[PDB]
């Protein structure tokens, strides 16, 4: 059942739609509640996804991510496994690894996941007090505005 | 484990194997721990910690904004998920507040009733842990990297700081004289170390590449000037003798005080033997550094074998003294590490980095 | 002592008290002349939710030093 | 000045404002706590909101740093429990004392203006759906002021 | 009837009002006791903007009751 998974995934993430289509996007949560380790294989799909280079391509994943997360508890268990490198993916917090073209989807991906990263703070944060460190360290160390 | 107990129970290993055992398994399984919280004070980086010597209770801190935390490690709750909570600060309300980074606070040694700071305001404070009240300040002509008062001295009481100007300063806590200065190096003096065996052995580093170790009852040069080759490549000392190929910014002497452990920005630590400079060639591999001030590392005490922990770029990098082998990489900060200070009580590690975290390991079972 | 226990609405209840009475005597003292049980009581003191063990000395409470009572409706 | 903060007290001790409540915290004058409880008809009904005031040494002629500590839900209140009314920063007027600082703190629970927001996030419900805004807030004066 | 009002200086001054008055008045009658203008006044009962296009009889405004006097804030 990983075929049609990867398929579905994969027209949600290239097609660049500015906002998640519907009824495929119910698919996926459908067919993601359906087993755990296929949960686990959808964030494996969003981590290789989020490294690849395109602003867009970045964005779906990410919002995909933000779905499962405030969706589903052991995918927030599993993404605070390594909040290190999805905060580096995401935020371009390394000057050595920015953010892919195009700037207005970078961008957009900039304000999205300091918002989500926000909500998950108020949300999540005392559950998991590893997000607490990666939002603290956001908001000092590397100074990010979330008033913008 | 079992078969320890057994042994320590009918007399056949004395009871020191079990417990030097059982100390290094913990320190071999340190890991990271959410049951146990530091309470997030400091605006900027934490640039020090001195747990206290005598029980092992409070901790101080030293932030790059000049609040000098004063943490409490035990577990006063009931639960077994706990924080330290912050007993004292020195806020920036505070009338003697340091105006710049705090980056060196340690206890007055055989007296936890005062301890002392630096900062680069170019002063030293010594504080009064009670009523958190300056009892003598020195100001000196320019900053204060690093600062260190002999753990081992129950006869004077002077406090090695180096500034960055060339010349050690030597502070006296009694009867208030930094007249006497230790005259030899050529450039800043990133960091200095008391010996914890000698009274009057001082260690100092310098952004040179020479480590050197003045008997400051002599008044005549220092002892020894540490040397990569063993003198292989011998040449007077002018322009030679050079402990590393970088600046030497960290000096930790070990544990019984034998050997006098540097780290450098060339990347590499050299366990140096302390009695007469000569490098004992443990690898310890490539260690990453690039910090321009004191970079903050420590030794375990009560293991089987000595274990050092020293800042690694981001994480904290575990090596066996006396091998080289590298034990682990702790790894839980957001930037470069700091400073990281032994609990040797209960083999727990407090790490401070510059993310205004002050993260505990501790063992795990 | 008198300690006037004034509500939100501005209804100004006066209450009677040694000055050693234990805060749950107060309540009960509203009770009497207001009718809200002890249970459903939040007495504020000048910005002190006050605690139902402490003695009416502790907080410095005088003559005609005015309380503040605001519902609990759920109250235990 | 002290003996501006002592006729504040004395004059608060005897005509207390209606839902509010500040006095000293211990022996230093300059620290007060207080106490705003949620104006009625709001969703911060029955809530018990302290503060945390602090007094500057040249009081009458600079604002005092009032901050919640209950977190409160509010578009112009950060989660860290800081306020950023213009009466507080920039207009700050020595006439206006604490009994009337702290009511318009209260007032302003109920009148939030969302544009120039301090906490955007909320800022964005409350300006597009209202009647989320209210049971947001009612929950977390449920789970922090009761 | 009549209503009291708080104003700023400590002062606490008497209104004669009626409930289909409406607010704008109110201010007026503020400016023509003491004189601040009718667009600093925020009068504030039980925490609510006494908003300027209303009358007493909306916000269950009865005898001797109180309105509270400020200077006009903003949000941020």
């Amino acid at each position: 059942m990983d075929q049609k998974l990867s398929k579905l995934v994969e027209e949600l993430t290239t097609s660049g739609e500015p906002r998640l289509n519907p009824e495929k996007m119910k698919e996926l949560k459908k067919i993601c509640k359906s087993s755990e380790e296929q949960l686990s294989r959808a964030y494996r799909l969003l981590i290789a996804q989020l490294t690849q280079e395109h602003a867009e391509i970045r964005l779906s994943a990410f919002q995909i991510v933000e779905e499962l997360f405030v969706r589903s508890h052991q995918f927030r268990m599993l993404v605070v496994s390594n909040f290190q490198e999805f905060l580096e993916l995401t935020l371009g917090t390394d000057p050595a690894q920015p953010l892919p073209p195009p700037r207005e989807a970078a961008q957009r991906l900039r304000q999205a996941t300091t918002r989500a990263v926000e909500g998950w703070n108020e949300k999540f944060g005392e559950a998991y007090k590893k997000l607490a460190l990666g939002y603290h360290f956001l908001r000092h160390n590397k100074k990010v505005d979330f008033q913008d | 484990m079992l078969g320890f107990l057994s042994a320590r129970q009918t007399g056949l290993e004395d009871p020191l194997r079990l417990r030097r055992a059982e100390s290094t398994r913990r320190v071999l399984g340190l890991e990271l721990n959410k049951d146990r919280d530091v309470e997030r004070i400091h605006g900027g980086g934490i640039n020090t910690l001195d747990i206290e010597p005598v029980e092992g209770r409070y901790m101080l801190s030293g932030g790059s904004d000049g609040v000098i935390v004063l943490y409490d490690l035990e577990n006063s709750s009931r639960q077994s998920y706990y924080t330290c909570k912050a007993v004292c600060s020195i806020g920036r309300d505070h009338p003697d507040v340091h105006r710049y980074s705090v980056e060196t606070v340690q206890w007055y040694p055989h007296d936890t009733g005062m301890f002392t700071s630096s900062s680069f305001d170019k002063t030293l404070k010594v504080w009064d842990t009670n009523t958190l009240q300056t009892a003598d300040v020195f100001n000196f002509e320019e900053t204060v990297y690093s600062h260190h008062m002999s753990p081992v001295s129950t006869k004077h009481c002077l406090v090695a700081v180096g500034t960055r100007g060339p010349k050690v300063q030597l502070c006296d806590l009694k009867s208030g004289s930094c007249s006497h200065i230790l005259q030899g190096h050529r450039q800043e003096i990133l960091a200095v170390s008391w010996s914890p065996r000698y009274d009057y052995i001082l260690a100092t580093a310098s952004a040179d590449s020479r480590v050197k170790l003045w008997d400051v009852r002599r008044a005549s040069g220092c002892l020894i000037t540490l040397d990569q080759h063993n003198g292989k490549k011998s040449q007077a000392v002018e322009s030679a003798n050079t402990a590393h190929n970088g600046k030497v910014n960290g000096l930790c002497f070990t544990s019984d005080g034998l050997h006098l452990l540097t780290v450098g920005t060339d990347n590499r630590m050299r366990l140096w033997n302390s009695s007469n400079g000569e490098n004992t060639l443990v690898n310890y591999g490539k260690v990453c550094n690039n910090s321009k001030k004191g970079l903050k590392f420590t030794v375990s005490c009560g293991c089987s074998s000595e274990f050092v922990f020293v800042p690694y770029g981001s994480t904290i990098a575990v090596y066996t003294v006396y091998s080289g082998e590298q034990i682990t990489m702790l790894k839980g900060h957001y930037k470069t590490v700091d400073c990281c200070v032994f609990q040797s009580n209960f083999q727990e590690l407090y790490s401070g980095s510059r993310d205004c975290n002050i993260l505990a390991w501790v063992p795990s079972l | 002592m008198l300690i006037k226990v004034k509500t939100l609405t501005g209804k100004e209840i006066e209450i009677d008290i040694e000055p050693t009475d234990k805060v749950e005597r107060i309540k009960e003292r509203v009770e009497e002349k207001e009718g809200i049980p002890p249970q459903q009581q939040r007495l504020i003191y000048s910005g002190k939710q006050m605690n139902d063990e402490k003695t009416a000395a502790d907080y410095k409470i005088l003559g005609g030093s005015v309380l503040h009572l605001v519902l609990a409706l759920r109250g235990g | 000045a002290l003996k501006r903060i002592h006729k504040e007290l004395n004059d608060l001790a005897r005509d207390p404002p209606a839902q509010c409540s500040a006095g000293p915290v211990g022996d230093d004058m300059f620290h007060w706590q207080a106490t705003i409880m949620g104006p009625n008809d709001s969703p911060y009904q029955g809530g018990v909101f302290f503060l945390t005031i602090h007094f500057p040494t040249d009081y009458p002629f600079k604002p005092p740093k009032v901050a919640f500590t209950t977190r409160i839900y509010h578009p112009n209140i950060n989660s860290n429990g800081s306020i950023c009314l213009d009466i507080l920063r920039s207009q700050w007027s020595p006439a206006l004392t604490i009994s009337k600082v702290l009511l318009s703190i209260c007032s302003l629970l109920c009148d939030p203006n969302p544009d120039d927001p301090l906490v955007p996030e909320i800022a964005r419900i409350y300006k597009t759906d209202r009647e989320k805004y209210n049971r947001i807030a009612r929950e977390w004066t449920q789970k922090y002021a009761m | 009837m009549q209503i009291f009002v708080k104003t700023l200086t400590g002062k606490t001054i008497t209104l004669e009002v009626e409930p289909s008055d409406t607010i704008e008045n109110v201010k007026a009658k503020i400016q023509d006791k003491e004189g601040i203008p009718p667009d600093q006044q925020r009068l504030i009962f039980a925490g609510k903007q006494l908003e300027d296009g209303r009358t007493l009889s909306d916000y269950n405004i009865q005898k001797e009751s109180t309105l509270h006097l400020v200077l006009r804030l903003r949000g941020g």
